[PDB]
């Protein structure tokens, strides 16, 4: 007979605590005794939650300094802009500027669903004549990003936007992200280099690609904007068309 | 139909499906004339083990069955968790192991310690120092 929890062998402890949410694991059980608290600070327990949930596989090879703060992060890891590809019209986005004929929502041809590393890109946003804009911000800690994950940890934020504008539009694709205090004051900004931009614009889907590292603490939101801003010669009824934007914060 | 001879560790011999006892990954590594012994489970273990096995011999969020067949105390529990350990049967491990997690779910330290009967190992300052460790994941 096993007469208490404690005379179980390490291994199977080991697997209980698997089962325990994370949080609470490190709150409430890291407590409970020194043979718990010395057993939840194994990098085995993590490493093996890890394998249960998919985030790694027996190839796994990688440093990884703080286990535990890598599994909540592959843990809290999707896409925080809703409505990215537009499946359901522009819910969740701000038309900051809706020039001209306005934005639209349009279906992506079978062809240039392939252009996309997903399957999962049906339909895009797209501008019309005079300049358009739209904006979302994302609530780090409404999302599971707590603040003193966000301040300690200060993992990577990695932002990704797709377009595709003619070199000859009468419009030019845009695109601004701003890390924001709990004030909503800026606290570092992102602005695609234009030149770069106008290299992009060939007429096929093009991604663009950021990560900001090493912002202060207070980061407490993400604003993104973007769209095309007219540049006064007509060259057509749209400007760029932009879908599958991301915000992600991954494991530093 | 046909069956293999399980001895548990207090005499007891037990019969069972071929195939419903190789559920378990340890006997069915064994086969591969007598009764295989079973040292660290006992009757009232291996009847309970043979019984899960039996109900999800057929099988392809705690099952609403598994939830009430481990309506037992503690210590028989921790057994079952052993037997499955020993026995190598993944899913029985996993429902033990859950329902033992569900129990430390929701709770504090000392209502955590209060449940198990586990005694308040540490220091105040070694407490302390624990609780600094978790700065980066409190509100």
């Amino acid at each position: 007979a096993v007469g208490n929890i404690n005379e179980l062998p390490e291994n199977i402890l080991l697997e209980l605590f698997t089962h325990v949410p994370a949080r609470q694991l490190l709150l409430n059980c890291r407590l409970v005794c020194s043979l718990w608290r010395d057993l939840i600070d194994l990098v085995t327990l993590w490493k093996r939650k890890c394998l249960r949930e998919g985030f790694i596989t027996e190839d796994w090879d990688q440093p990884v300094a703080d286990w535990k703060i890598f599994y909540f992060l592959r843990s809290l890891h999707r896409n925080l802009l809703h409505n990215p590809c537009a499946e359901e019209g522009f819910e969740f986005w701000s038309l900051d500027v809706n020039g001209g004929d306005e934005w639209k929502v349009e279906d992506l041809s079978r062809d240039q669903r392939k252009e996309f590393p997903n399957d999962q890109v049906k339909k895009y946003f797209v501008t019309s004549y005079y300049t358009c804009l739209k904006s979302q911000v994302v609530d780090l800690k409404a999302e599971g990003y707590w603040e003193e994950l966000m301040d300690t940890t200060r993992p990577d934020i990695e932002v990704k936007d797709w377009f595709a504008a003619r070199p000859d539009c009468g419009s030019k694709y845009q695109l601004c992200v701003q890390l924001l205090s709990s004030a909503h004051a800026p606290l570092g900004t992102f602005q695609p280099d234009p030149a770069t931009i106008q290299q992009k614009s060939d007429a096929k889907w093009r991604e663009v690609s950021h990560t900001f590292s090493n912002y202060p603490p207070g980061v407490r939101y993400i604003w993104f904007q973007h769209g095309g801003v007219d540049t006064h010669y007509w060259a057509g009824w749209y400007g760029p068309r932009v879908t599958n934007s991301s915000i992600t914060i991954r494991p530093p | 139909m046909p069956s293999i001879k399980l001895q548990s560790s207090d005499g007891e011999i037990f019969e069972v499906d071929v195939e419903i006892a190789k559920q378990s990954v340890t006997i069915k590594t064994m086969l591969e004339d007598d009764p295989v012994p079973l040292p660290n489970v006992n009757a009232a273990i291996l009847k309970k083990v043979i019984q899960w096995c039996t109900h999800h011999k057929d099988d392809p969020d705690i099952p609403v069955w598994d939830q009430e067949f481990l309506k037992v105390d503690q210590g028989t529990l921790f057994e079952l968790i052993l037997a499955a350990n020993y026995l190598d049967i993944k899913g029985l491990l996993d429902v033990t192991c859950k329902t033992v997690a569900n129990m430390i779910k929701g709770k504090t330290p000392e209502e955590i310690r209060k449940t198990f009967n586990i005694k308040n190992d540490f220091t105040e300052e070694e407490e302390a120092q624990v609780r600094k460790e978790n700065q980066w994941c409190e509100e």
